[PDB]
RNA sequence: CGGAAGGGCACCACCAGGAGUGGAGCCUGCGGCGCGCUACACUGACGGAGCCAGCGAGACCUUGGCCGAGAGGUCUUGGGAAACUCCGUCGUGCUGGGGAUAGAGCAUUGUAAUUAUUGCUCUUCAACGAGGAAUUCCUAGUAAGCGCAAGUCAUCAGCUUGCGUUGAUUACGUCCCUGCCCUUUGUACACACCGC
C-alpha cells in the first residue's frame, strides 16, 4: 500500500559520519554563520 | 496598555504585509539585477544591539524527564533561565514575560517522559514556531560526563535554502548570542536533511594538522510544523506557514 | 472532438449499505463540500467576533445607554 | 514652534526673532574662572 | 430615591458584589445572615472589619452581599473585601469625610488587603 | 523500515520517468 | 482613515464577508432580417462615400443601381451637406455632384454638424434606410446596430454587406 | 409577542387563507429566484 | 607551551530544606534502562449533612414522570468537581488501610459462536509494615495535593493539552569546595583610585 507522511529518519553510523565530516569541513574552513555584532 | 498592545499588533500586521509585498517586488526586480551585472524586521531592530534573554519553561505538571530536558535546553542556550510553570495561565505567563522584558520563550511538551514538541515565541508580538522534536537523547540519558562548557557558542547551519529556511535560520540565530569570540570553543550545528533539521553540540580543537570534534549536548531531530504571526497566547493570529499533511505530495514535498 | 458516446457513457453512484441504514445517507463529495463551506463561514464569523471582543476598548459611550396562559396573554 | 503650539498643553511663546562690539549676556562659566584653570591637568 | 452604593471584592476568582444602603442594620450574605458563612472557622476572618471598626455603623447601615466564583477561602476573602469597600464608600458618600478617613486609617492599619486587591502577578528570576 | 524504502523507490522511479519524458520531447522538438 | 486602519478594515471586510425608457424593438425585424427593406431602396449618403465615389469614378445613382439591381433614392441630410460645404474649395466637384435633382435632401433639427451622430440617430429611429459609407468608426457603430444594411465603397464599384437579397 | 385577539369564524378562516396564499407566493418566488441564479 | 594575580556566575556549586525514582502492585516508552498512577492507614477509614469554580459550543444529549437495591430499562421536553467543613462509628490489630485473585448472581452492547465486552450486587482478603546501594528535580500563588473539560493537520487516548480549586518548610548569602567565564594598555572626559 501507500503511506501519507515522511518517515522519521533513523540515525545511523553513515549519516553521522557524513555530518561530522561536514562540521569538520566547516571548522577547518572557519567559515560558518554567526550573528556578528552591529557596527557603528 | 491593552490599547497599546492592540495598536502595536495592528501596526505589526501591517508591517508584515508590507514586507511580504516588498519581497514579491524584490523577486520581480531580481531578474533586472542579473541583467546589468538582510534580516527580519524585529531582529533588525534588535539584531546585534542588545543580547537576547530566553525563558525555557515546561508545559505543565511535568515529569522528571521533561524537567531534565528543559534544564538541558537551558544549558544549551546562553542567557537562558529555566521556568517551572505550575498554575500559570498562558495570558498571565506571556504578560509577565513581556512586563519583565524577555527576548523569547521556549515552552516544551512531552509524552510519558519523551519530549515531542517545542514552541518558540518572540515576545514583542513576534512569531511563534512550533516544532515537533522526535529523537531526543539527553546528557542525563548518556552518562555523567562533566558539564557543558557554557562559552558563547559558534553556529553552523547546513542546507537552508528557501524563504522558509531563511525565516527559520533567522529565528534560531537570534535566539543565540550575538558576536562570539573567534576562538569560541563549542559550536552548535543545525543540519537540514529533507525537512528534518538536527542539532548537536560539538567542541573542537585544531590539531597539529586539522580539527577534531567531540559530540556532546542533547541530540534530537526537530521538524517545523507551524509558524504563527502573533505570540502563542492568541491561537487566533494569522498563520504565515502551516505544514500540510493530508495532501497528495505529502511524502515527497520538502520544506512543506 | 473525436469521442464515442459509449466513451461518454454515464457512471451511477451506489448507495449506503443496507445493513448500515441506521446511520443514513452515505455522504458524497458534493454534500461534503457544502458542509465544509458552511462550517468555514461559521468559523470566519466566530473569529471576527472574538477579535472584536478582544478589542472592545471599554470607554465607548453611545447615547443609547440611557435606557391560564391564554388569559395571561390577553391580560398582558 | 508651530508643532509644539499645536500639540502642547501649556502656554509656549515665540522662540526668537530672525557690526559693533557685542556683549554676551549668558556666560557658560562663572566669569572669574580662567581657561587654564578650567583645563584639567590630564588633558594638558 | 434611597441612598445606595455598590462595591466589588475580588480574590483569586471570587467576585463579591456588595450593595449598601441605609436601613435597620442587617448584614446578609447570599440571602443568609453573616453568622452562617460556610467554612465555620473563617467566620472570624469575615467578622474582622465589623469588630475592627465597631458595630454602631453597621447598626445604621443595611448590607446585601452576593458572591460568585472561587473556592471557599477565596470567597471569604472576597466577602470581607467587599464589605470594607462598601462601608468606606458609603461613609465617603453620605456621611462625613472625616469618618471616611478614620475608617480608612483603621482598616489599612490592621490589614491593607481589606481595601485594595492583592493581585499576585508572576515574575521571573 | 518498509515505508521508508517504498517512499525511496517511488521517488527514484518518478525521477527516472520524468527524465525519460524530457528526453523524448527534446528529441521530438530537435528531430 | 490611516493606512494601517485601512489595512485592518480590509482584513475585517474579507473575514466578515467570508421613469425608465426601454425602446421597443421595431416591428420590421424578424430576428435579424429587417423585412421592411424591399426595393426601391432609400440610402443615406455620407461625405466620405461621396468623395471615394469621386475617387473611383463610380456614379452614385447608376453605380448604386449596378450594385443593388434596383432603383435607389439617395438621401442627404443637412449635416452632410454642411460638411461638404465646409470641406469647400478642393471638393467643389463633390459639392456640385451632391447637389442634384435626384438626390432628395431631407432636413434635420440638430444643434451641431456631427454627421455621424445625425446618421446614427436616424438609423436608430427608423430602420428603413441603408447606410452608405467608407468610414471605420461609423461602420463599427452601425454594425453593432442590428438589422441595418451597410454599403461601403471599395475596389471598382460599391459593395453591400448586411442585405439578404444582395442578388 | 403579538396582540391576543379573539376571532369568530369567517375572519379566522380568512386569515388562514391569506397565510396559505403568502406561503404559495413565497415558494414560487424562491423557485424563480433559484432558477435565475442557475441561469 | 605553561603558570600566577584580580573579578563575575551557577539548585551541573556550597549552605538550609522539601519532594520524588530505586522496595510492592498496576500501567507505559526504550532492552536490563526509564516515565506516570494507587497503596502501606488515626493529619486516617467509613456513614450522614453542608456546599464553591473555571477552560469548553460542527436518532445526539437531554428537563421532568415511572418502575428497578443497584446496574439499568420505560414514558414525556428543546435544539452545581473533588480534596474540603461539621456531626458520628472505628481504634492500633498486616485491623474496617489495601483490593490482587477467585466464585456466584443480576442487567446492558454487538452478534449467533451457548461468542466477546461492559456495569452492578454478595462472598473470598494475597503482596504491601515508608522502601539499600545510589539517583533526580526544585526557591512563591513555587514544591505538593484535588478534580473538570477538550481532543480543534505534528505528538497523544489506561494519554496529551488546557482549566480552576487548596497552598506551604527553607536559602534569597558566599565564591570556601566543584566547575564555567572575563581581565591582566582606564582609554573614556572631569573629582577620586590604581599605577610595569
Ligand atoms: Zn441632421
Amino acid at each position: 500500500f501507500d503511506r501519507t507522511a515522511k518517515p522519521v529518519p533513523v540515525i545511523t553510523s553513515e549519516v553521522t559520519e557524513s555530518l561530522e565530516d561536514m562540521i569538520r569541513r566547516r571548522i577547518q574552513d572557519s567559515n560558518f554563520d554567526d550573528l556578528q555584532r552591529r557596527t557603528l | 496598555m491593552l490599547r497599546r498592545q492592540a495598536r502595536e499588533r495592528r501596526e505589526y500586521l501591517y508591517r508584515k504585509a508590507q514586507e511580504l509585498q516588498d519581497s514579491q517586488l524584490q523577486q520581480k526586480r531580481q531578474i533586472i539585477k542579473q541583467a546589468l551585472a538582510q534580516v527580519d524586521d524585529e531582529y533588525a531592530a534588535t539584531s546585534g544591539i542588545m543580547d537576547p534573554r530566553i525563558i525555557v519553561t515546561t508545559s505543565r505538571d511535568p515529569s522528571t524527564r521533561l524537567s531534565q530536558f528543559a534544564k538541558e535546553i537551558k544549558l544549551l542556550f546562553p542567557n537562558a533561565v529555566r521556568l517551572n510553570r505550575g498554575n500559570y495561565v498562558m495570558p498571565n505567563l506571556v504578560d509577565a514575560c513581556k512586563k519583565s522584558g524577555t527576548t523569547d520563550l521556549v515552552v516544551l511538551h512531552e509524552h510519558r517522559g519523551v519530549p515531542t514538541s517545542l514552541t518558540i515565541s518572540h515576545f514583542p508580538h513576534g512569531p511563534t514556531a512550533q516544532f515537533s522534536l522526535h529523537n531526543v537523547v539527553m546528557r542525563h540519558d548518556i552518562i555523567n560526563a562533566g558539564n557543558q562548557s557554557e562559552v558563547n557558542p559558534h553556529l553552523i547551519f547546513d542546507n537552508f535554502t528557501t524563504a522558509l529556511g531563511k525565516r527559520v535560520v533567522c529565528i534560531l540565530k537570534h535566539l543565540f548570542n550575538a558576536g562570539p569570540k573567534k576562538d569560541s570553543e563549542r559550536v552548535i550545528t543545525f543540519a537540514n536533511r529533507g525537512d528534518f533539521i538536527s542539532v548537536r553540540q560539538h567542541v573542537y580543537v585544531r590539531t597539529r594538522e586539522g580539527v577534531e570534534i567531540a559530540e556532546v549536548g542533547p541530540r534530537f531531530e526537530m521538524r517545523l510544523f507551524e509558524l504563527r504571526l502573533g505570540t502563542l497566547e492568541n491561537k487566533d493570529a494569522d498563520v504565515e506557514w502551516q505544514l500540510r499533511r493530508f495532501i497528495r505530495t505529502a511524502n515527497k514535498k520538502d520544506y512543506l | 472532438k473525436l469521442v464515442h458516446d459509449v466513451q461518454k457513457k454515464q457512471h451511477r453512484e451506489r448507495s449506503q449499505l443496507t445493513s448500515r441504514s441506521r446511520y443514513g445517507f452515505l455522504e458524497k463529495h458534493k454534500d461534503y463540500v457544502k458542509r465544509a463551506q458552511d462550517f468555514h463561514r461559521k468559523q470566519s464569523t466566530l473569529k471576527v467576533l472574538r477579535e472584536k471582543a478582544k478589542e472592545r476598548n471599554p470607554d465607548e459611550y453611545y447615547h443609547a445607554m440611557h435606557s391560564s396562559m391564554d388569559q395571561v396573554k390577553l391580560l398582558k | 514652534y508651530k508643532l509644539d503650539v499645536l500639540s502642547s498643553v501649556h502656554f509656549v511663546p515665540k522662540p526668537a526673532s530672525t557690526e559693533t562690539p557685542t556683549i554676551s549676556m549668558e556666560d557658560a562659566q562663572p566669569l572669574y574662572m580662567s581657561n587654564a584653570s578650567s583645563l584639567a591637568p590630564q588633558e594638558i | 430615591a434611597v441612598p445606595s452604593v455598590q462595591t466589588f471584592g475580588k480574590k483569586k476568582s471570587a467576585t463579591a458584589v456588595a450593595h449598601v444602603k441605609a436601613g435597620k442594620g442587617l448584614i446578609k450574605v447570599n440571602g443568609s445572615p453573616i453568622t452562617l458563612v460556610e467554612p465555620e472557622i473563617l467566620r472570624f476572618k469575615v467578622y474582622e472589619p465589623l469588630l475592627l471598626v465597631g458595630l454602631d455603623k453597621f447598626s445604621n447601615i443595611d448590607i446585601r452581599v452576593r458572591v460568585t466564583g472561587g473556592g471557599h477561602v477565596s470567597q471569604v476573602y472576597a466577602i470581607r473585601q467587599a464589605i470594607a469597600k462598601g462601608l468606606v464608600a458609603y461613609h465617603q458618600k453620605y456621611v462625613d469625610e472625616q469618618s471616611k478617613n478614620e475608617l480608612k486609617k483603621a482598616f489599612t492599619s490592621y490589614d491593607r488587603t481589606l481595601l485594595i486587591a492583592d493581585s499576585r502577578r508572576p515574575e521571573p528570576k | 523500515f518498509e515505508a521508508r524504502q517504498r517512499i525511496e523507490e517511488k521517488n527514484k522511479e518518478s525521477s527516472d520517468y520524468h527524465a525519460k519524458m524530457a528526453h523524448i520531447v527534446n528529441t521530438i522538438n530537435t528531430e | 482613515a490611516k493606512k494601517t486602519r485601512k489595512f485592518g478594515l480590509v482584513k475585517r471586510t474579507l473575514n466578515t464577508k467570508k421613469t425608465r425608457n426601454i425602446p421597443q424593438v421595431s416591428s420590421a425585424l424578424f430576428f435579424q432580417y429587417n423585412q421592411a427593406i424591399k426595393p426601391p431602396y432609400q440610402v443615406l449618403i455620407d461625405t466620405n462615400f461621396i468623395n471615394f465615389s469621386i475617387q473611383k469614378k463610380v456614379d452614385i445613382v447608376r453605380g448604386m443601381m449596378d450594385c443593388l439591381l434596383a432603383k435607389c433614392n439617395p438621401l442627404i441630410t443637412d449635416c452632410v451637406m454642411a460638411e461638404l460645404e465646409k470641406l469647400g474649395p478642393k471638393y467643389r466637384i463633390a459639392l456640385k455632384l451632391a447637389r442634384d435633382p435626384r438626390i432628395k435632401r431631407l432636413s434635420c433639427s440638430h444643434k451641431g454638424t456631427y454627421a455621424d451622430d445625425c446618421l446614427v440617430h436616424r438609423v436608430l429611429q427608423h430602420k428603413c434606410y441603408i447606410v452608405a459609407t467608407n468610414d471605420a468608426g461609423l461602420k463599427q457603430r452601425i454594425r453593432k446596430i442590428p438589422g441595418i444594411p451597410l454599403m461601403s465603397v471599395g475596389g471598382h464599384a460599391y459593395v453591400i454587406e448586411k442585405l439578404p437579397d444582395v442578388f | 409577542a403579538k396582540r391576543a385577539v379573539v376571532l369568530g369564524g369567517d375572519e379566522k378562516k380568512a386569515r388562514s387563507f391569506i397565510q396559505k396564499v403568502l406561503t404559495i407566493s413565497k415558494a414560487k418566488d424562491s423557485k424563480r429566484k433559484e432558477q435565475k441564479a442557475s441561469q
